[PDB]
RNA sequence: UGACUGCUCCCUAGCAUGCUACUACCG
RNA sequence: GCGGUAGUAGCAUGCUAGGGAGCAG
């Protein structure tokens, strides 16, 4: 009830009402917030609300203090004294506030519904602690949208790969993918009881989980909404760029596991922060593995942002470095459990943000920052307090699910805070070398926005197909379905035998569900599935709006396949800008 | 009552708390669910649940109260020094407390001297000091508990002893009070248990709100709390040389004890003129008053006064539950049955027999009260008047009634057995005839243990009311102690008040115009406390004047006694008043330079000011 | 208590009025003046009076909602004090013996006292004098509650190392005797 | 706390808030220390500060003696007499006080940081108390401006003779050579422990 | 390490009531 | 000419709250 207001850092008591996170207002700012805004509720150690018998006023500014508790115009006693008065609100410290001038953005920041591209503006927009309350208020609006939903009433299930299952009357269908995930809990009797961590394919239910339980009778499925706990560290740190390498330990020797991960250490232990800047396949995986035994006397932590992008996180770290310096974060869901659980003492640690065991390090990685918001970054600076980091992931990558913005895109710049600080002044790194790529990613995505900085490793064949086929587009439902589709994996197959074994990127879920009962192609994930590509895929069209095709969805989609990417032009893509090889359909 | 005889065959191992296993988020707990009574049987708990989230603050009170815990976290102990039950040992060590000696005032020693005082053959001497204790004092004093014995009853004649109790209690009023009524003095006093590593009894009476308090008082109407004993030592001036215990009760047992009993407990305290005087004052001539009240109008009176050897450690068990339920017979509308039943078994469990802490241990304790309860005083008087009631009963039933002269007592005897022995239900008509004659030829004046009785003594010599050998009979076969004449007194001239009550003689002096009876103590008392203290108290008179203010006060009746040197005690301490105000003074004048007044000061030095504080005008 | 709302008018009043009495004019303007500055001392009385009156309430009010949340800390402070010891001692249940008597009895309840004197695993004897000793744990290893113990320490009442080859007959006047015997279960 | 005040030669029970070694000044001692240089703070038998709970006032020259207590000005019941006034300072030996006539000999060395020659110049033109007075607080100032540097501790050890050694947060090093003796003191998880006797160079 | 009640004395702060006094308004 | 009302000062009375101390069971 007591602590220090969002915008003066004074002492205050005074909470607001109206705005749905309560935070700490101070007196000046308070009157300034409940006078130029209809947020006409403060809370104290005890509400400013009359407490007449019989009576119900909930304002702030027609209230009256008299004897003890607090009354109206309609029950004032003649010993009276109006609360909202002097331009300043009646509680604890009044004499020792200092106001602010940052008020008509804390109040637009308020009073932001979150419904358009200024929304996000102003939320990157703002000094610290504003940044902070607004992730925060976002993230409680996009959970309640999300909690604002039925119960999957389930009394029986046929099979795998089977479900029938109804949500409630008034409510619609969920969204559909792992992205939304779906954690349950039924009943037997008097408690809850345990369900699964699942996600429903379509709608036949097949199963795109990791377990399988006897369902039936009085099932709950639900996409579990969780309280969001408030945030102590800003989002970012800012750095300096040290003269001693205090507790960093270059060897004696070169552990030459890549051949620039020297000059990588060299510019990452002096500022207390870095990024790798990674195209795909092209060092994003084990530049980490390289240093933790160039550095090996130096706590180093592993983290990445979903429970799905675990791969490079889990496999390179057993494979070569030793079996004892690695360490495992793992809730008891589904994941690789590969290292040790339930061990504090260890210099790698493999997790991801959902839950650690709190302490501080040295150095630190963090992967995925491009579906990575200032709240993320925020509670990673939180739980680990680190001398240097790097935030590996790139702007040439995919947003973070946020379903809240329906007019315009969020672009680069809008990603969070670190991912246009190194927009602004520039990456902490940047890589030129492609592992395993043929140049078509080179020349695309060089002439995008890698600004060819990165040239031909392997040789262009031009294998790869692109075709003058358009599509057109038809919504049922929140997922769409696309009749050239059903008829053009059929035309897109007919004599070609290369993209036979390829994959399906997904920009709707449902349709390739469709596909896979129809033809059948694997389902592959749009946002969180980098690293999961295989040597060959194809990219097809499955849409044509505004839904996928701006500018970054394809900068990975491009990279999923190697040799053989058919990225045929689906829209108002960036035709004219390359050679690409094409056939005709007959 | 059979549950007392059969209780003594079964193991002792299978009374107490009964615990099992709960969970809280997936974590096993031992929490207590019922409670195994010698007298009471086996009673099990309302609202118990096995597997619940997160727990509220009530229920960590609760859970922190309990031994279960304690008990089951700890060490095995197998205490050989004392014959009483153990149970566990909470830590590695075994902890020895010491008592240490007093301080001595030698400026008040040297003045008392300088004056004729502690002379060879004088009738005043010191007999009044702080003694000093060993390191095993406290379970020495504690394996006193051993002089209880399970005791059964004759139930058909303490079912009529009862009900001319109740009669004796019938002028109040009481009931149960919500949290915000509760009035408690003092909240800067210890807490209990495990109570006492966080704070005061102000902490947990401001951390608990009032809702809070009545939902857990609400709570104990249909579960048993059984809580832990803490054992102190006394640090206190005294005649003889035994070490001296009292008990602390843990919070979460008085703050709803108080709730229960407190409306009843004031409405006593309240009332003139009846035969419990607790609350009357002895000041502005409440002592000539309690004279006049308890004299009422006996024919033949002389005046008796017994002692009770060991009262607390030996009071058999059933007579402390018909204290309890002689209490707990006022709250005929706001309580149901069973709430009634809950509140005397969480009493049994929490005040009768439960697990005491003496140095770092637990033990069992096996009856008997535990002075420190929110009842004590008052419980003390019912015993005392059931005690007498039953001496008057086996006075009147146990005389050869052929040789009675007057037909009504003949014809009282005769009902007396057919309402004792040959009627199952209660005849209201014959208890009050009974009490009438008791409060006719029998009047009494209690205070916690303590009575005077103005008696009938020709009937007395003709067996028809009780005597000094009726107690010593009643006490010998229903307390399983031996009461020796050598204790009580008896006196045949009422121009002498009682020889003791409450360590105050009296005596009959003429103020004004009438003759009015006042008490004075044993001056060795008040010179014993004028020259040993605890340091920084005193050996400074200067630093506390009010002291001896009050000492002067409590003294002022000696100078009326016809022996010499009782009112130099009083004149003394004047003497010495003065000497430290003008030490005050000058002493203050010199070193620095403020220079002090005695303006309305010198009113403590003349005796004007102490006369006043005897003479009946309640001036406050 | 200078700047107040009538301050003023009753300050101008005033100096209007007394300018005008220097004027040395008739006697209308002085009754005037009278008039005049008495009704404006008159207005002004409970203008000094109210404001004095709702300040000291508006003190106690802050003091009061001070005081509350100062409880409130408090309270929020002993509660975890207590959340800590609970979980605490919670740590040495024993958890295996715990569950093998729990599972025997018939309904899941067992009395309090038989806890200790099957489950625990430390043992702590306080002996008198020397004959009490040689009748309870005379040797290295003896037997209680249908156990078998084995010595591990003896200290005196000084918590001072005594020794099992100095605990004799003739050397017990030597001891401060309230001896303290440490064992555990053997087996 | 009686002590002495001796240039004005006063039995004292107040002393300096905010100074060197809490030096001792007599009432109007004590209020040329005060409106001499600023040092709005003083400590008696018991601190000056309003008693009413949640209210705060460092300063001295406003507050009032109340109740068998000590009120203020912001927080105000004023039925009381001011603490500073007249020339002096509330307090015992309220009397029996003279004063001092060189006013800033505090007020010119208790002021500066102790590190000047013009201490060691005053303190040679001082009387026998007045030069301990000197004494005594520049063992004061050495010691701490001594406590204003960083702790060395060995983490992993190597052959002796040749160690490895990392510091402090941020905090400068003194001088190099066996002057300052590094004997500190080792923790096993909340105690000291045998250390011994070392020195860097 | 400091239990439950009862009574009494001293000091300060607030509230209510009454007595007297000094100005002012009104009839 | 008498009364009413509004502040201000001194004095007395009883409660509530805080602190220090004494006795008794
Ligand atoms: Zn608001
Ligand atoms: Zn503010
Ligand atoms: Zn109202
Ligand atoms: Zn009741
Ligand atoms: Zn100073
Ligand atoms: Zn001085
Ligand atoms: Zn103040």
């Amino acid at each position: 009830a007591v602590g220090a207001c969002v915008l003066c850092n004074s002492q205050t008591s005074l909470r607001c009402g109206a705005c749905i996170r309560r935070p700490f207002l101070c007196c000046k700012c308070c009157y300034d917030h409940v006078i130029s805004t209809s947020h006409k509720l403060v809370l104290s150690v005890n509400p400013y609300v009359c407490n007449a018998p019989g009576c119900d006023v909930t304002d702030v500014t027609q209230l009256y203090l008299g004897g003890m508790s607090y009354y109206c115009k309609s029950h004032k006693p003649p010993i009276s004294f109006p609360l909202c008065a002097n331009g300043q609100v009646f509680g604890l410290y009044k004499n020792t506030c200092v106001g602010s001038d940052n008020v008509t953005d804390f109040n637009a920041i308020a009073t932001c519904d979150w419904t358009n591209a200024g929304d996000y503006i102003l939320a990157n927009t703002c000094t610290e602690r504003l940044k902070l309350f607004a992730a925060e208020t976002l993230k409680a609006t996009e959970e309640t949208f999300k909690l604002s939903y039925g119960i999957a009433t389930v009394r029986e299930v046929l099979s795998d790969r089977e479900l029938h299952l109804s949500w409630e009357v008034g409510k619609p269908r969920p969204p559909l993918n792992r992205n939304y995930v779906f954690t349950g809990y039924r009943v037997t009797k008097n408690s809850k009881v345990q369900i699964g961590e699942y996600t429903f394919e379509k709608g036949a239910v097949v199963y795109r989980g990791t377990t399988t339980y006897k369902l039936n009778v009085g099932d709950y499925f639900v996409l579990t909404s969780h309280t969001v706990m408030p945030l102590s560290a800003p989002t970012l740190v800012p750095q300096e760029h040290y003269v001693r390498i205090t507790g960093l330990y270059p060897t004696l020797n070169i552990s030459d596991e890549f051949s620039s991960n020297v000059a990588n250490y060299q510019k990452v232990g002096m500022q207390k922060y870095s990024t790798l800047q990674g195209p795909p396949g092209t060092g994003k995986s084990h530049f980490a593995i390289g240093l933790a035994l160039y550095y090996p006397s130096a706590r180093i932590v592993y983290t990445a942002c979903s429970h799905a992008a675990v791969d490079a996180l889990c496999e390179k770290a057993l494979k070569y470095l030793p079996i004892d310096k690695c360490s495992r974060i793992i809730p008891a869901v589904e994941c690789f459990d590969k290292f040790k659980v339930n061990s504090t003492l260890e210099q790698y640690v493999f997790c991801t943000v959902n839950a650690l065991p709190e302490t501080t390090a040295d150095i630190v990685v963090f992967d995925e920052i491009s579906m990575a918001t200032n709240y993320d970054l925020s509670v990673v600076n939180a739980r680990l307090r680190a001398k240097h980091y790097v935030y590996i992931g790139d702007p040439a990558q995919l947003p973070a699910p946020r379903t809240l913005l329906t007019k315009g895109t969020l672009e680069p710049e809008y990603f969070n805070s670190v991912c246009r600080l190194m927009k602004t002044i520039g990456p902490d790194m940047f890589l030129g070398t492609c592992r395993r790529c043929p140049a078509e990613i080179v020349d695309t995505v060089s002439a995008l926005v890698y600004d060819n900085k990165l040239k031909a490793h392997k040789d262009k064949s031009a294998q790869c197909f692109k075709m003058f086929y358009k599509g057109v587009i038809t919504h049922d439902v929140s997922s769409a379905i696309n009749r050239p589709q059903i008829g053009v994996v059929r035309e897109f197959l007919t004599r070609n035998p290369a993209w036979r074994k390829a994959v399906f990127i997904s920009p709707y879920n449902s349709q390739n569900a469709v596909a896979s009962k129809i033809l059948g192609l694997p389902t592959q994930t749009v946002d969180s599935s980098q690293g999961s590509e295989y040597d060959y895929v194809i990219f097809t069209q499955t849409t044509e709006t505004a839904h996928s095709c701006n500018v970054n969805r394809f900068n990975v989609a491009i990279t999923r396949a190697k040799v053989g990417i058919l990225c045929i032009m689906s829209d108002r893509d960036l035709y004219d800008k390359l050679q690409f090889t094409s056939l005709e359909i007959p | 009552n059979f549950n007392v005889l059969f209780s003594t065959v079964f193991p002792p191992t299978s009374f107490g708390p009964l615990v099992r296993k709960i969970f809280v988020d997936g974590v096993p707990f031992v929490v207590s669910t019922g409670y195994h009574f010698r007298e009471l049987g086996v009673v099990h708990n309302q609202d118990v649940n096995l597997h619940s989230s997160r727990l509220s603050f009530k229920e960590l009170l609760v859970y922190a109260a309990d031994p279960a815990m304690h008990a089951a976290s700890g060490n095995l102990l197998l205490d050989k020094r004392t014959t009483c039950f153990s149970v566990a040992a909470l830590t590695n060590n075994v902890a020895f407390q010491t008592v240490k000696p007093g301080n001595f005032n030698k400026d008040f020693y040297d003045f008392a001297v300088s004056k004729g005082f502690f002379k060879e053959g004088s009738s005043v001497e010191l007999k009044h000091f702080f003694f000093a204790q060993d390191g095993n004092a406290a379970i020495s004093d504690y394996d006193y508990y051993r002089y209880n014995l399970p005791t059964m009853c004759d139930i058909r004649q303490l079912l009529f002893v009862v009900e001319v109790v109740d009669k004796y209690f019938d002028c109040y009023d009481g009931g149960c009070i919500n949290a915000n009524q509760v009035i408690v003095n003092n909240l800067d006093k210890s807490a209990g248990f495990p109570f006492n590593k966080w704070g005061k009894a102000r902490l947990y009476y401001d951390s608990m709100s009032y809702e809070d308090q009545d939902a857990l008082f609400a709570y104990t109407k249909r579960n048993v709390i059984p809580t832990i004993t803490q054992m102190n030592l006394k640090y206190a001036i005294s005649a003889k040389n035994r070490a001296r215990t009292v008990a602390g009760v843990s919070i979460c047992s008085t703050m709803t004890n108080r709730q229960f009993h407190q409306k009843l407990l004031k409405s006593i305290a309240a009332t003139r003129g009846a035969t419990v005087v607790i609350g009357t004052s002895k000041f502005y001539g409440g002592w000539h008053n309690m004279l006049k009240t308890v004299y009422s109008d006996v024919e033949n009176p002389h005046l008796m006064g017994w002692d009770y050897p060991k009262c607390d450690r030996a009071m058999p068990n059933m007579l402390r539950i018909m204290a309890s339920l002689v209490l707990a017979r006022k709250h005929t509308t706001c309580c149901s049955l069973s709430h009634r039943f809950y509140r005397l078994a969480n009493e049994c469990a929490q005040v009768l027999s439960e697990m005491v802490m003496c140095g770092g241990s637990l033990y069992v304790k096996p009856g008997g009260t535990s002075s420190g309860d929110a009842t004590t005083a008052y419980a003390n008087s019912v015993f005392n008047i059931c005690q007498a009631v039953t001496a008057n009963v086996n006075a009147l039933l146990s005389t050869d009634g052929n040789k009675i002269a007057d037909k009504y007592v003949r014809n009282l005897q005769h009902r007396l057995y057919e309402c004792l022995y040959r009627n199952r239900d209660v005849d209201t008509d014959f208890v009050n005839e009974f009490y009438a004659y008791l409060r006719k030829h029998f009047s009494m004046m209690i205070l916690s243990d303590d009575a005077v009785v103005c008696f009938n003594s020709t009937y007395a010599s003709q067996g028809l009311v009780a005597s000094i050998k009726n107690f010593k009979s009643v006490l010998y076969y229903q307390n399983n102690v031996f009461m020796s004449e050598a204790k009580c007194w008896t006196e045949t001239d009422l121009t002498k008040g009682p020889h003791e009550f409450c360590s105050q003689h009296t005596m009959l002096v003429k103020q004004g115009d009438d003759y009015v009876y006042l008490p004075y103590p044993d001056p060795s008392r008040i010179l014993g406390a004028g020259c040993f203290v605890d340091d920084i108290v005193k050996t400074d008179g200067t630093l506390m004047i009010e002291r001896f203010v009050s000492l002067a006060i409590d003294a002022y009746p000696l100078t009326k006694h016809p022996n010499q040197e009782y009112a130099d005690v009083f004149h003394l301490y004047l003497q010495y008043i003065r000497k430290l105000h003008d030490e005050l003074t000058g002493h203050m004048l010199d070193m620095y330079s403020v220079m002090l007044t005695n303006d309305n000061t010198s009113r403590y030095w003349e005796p004007e000011f102490y006369e006043a504080m005897y003479t009946p005008h309640t001036v406050l | 208590f200078s700047s107040l709302p009538s301050y003023a008018a009753f300050a101008t009043a005033q100096e209007a009025y007394e300018q005008a009495v220097a004027n040395g004019d008739s006697e209308v303007v002085l009754k005037k003046l009278k008039k005049s500055l008495n009704v404006a001392k008159s207005e002004f009385d409970r203008d000094a009076a109210m404001q004095r009156k709702l300040e000291k309430m508006a003190d106690q009010a802050m003091t009061q909602m001070y005081k509350q949340a100062r409880s409130e800390d408090k309270r929020a402070k002993v509660t975890s004090a207590m959340q800590t010891m609970l979980f605490t001692m919670l740590r040495k249940l024993d958890n295996d013996a715990l569950n093998n008597i729990i599972n025997n009895a018939r309904d899941g309840c067992v009395p309090l006292n038989i806890i200790p004197l099957t489950t625990a695993a430390k043992l702590m004897v306080v002996i008198p004098d020397y004959n009490t000793y040689k009748n309870t744990c005379d040797g290295t290893t003896f037997t209680y509650a249908s156990a078998l113990w084995e010595i591990q320490q003896v200290v005196d009442a000084d918590s001072k190392i005594v020794q099992l080859s100095e605990i004799s007959m003739d050397n017990s006047p030597n001891l401060a005797w309230p001896l303290i015997v440490t064992a555990l279960r053997a087996n």
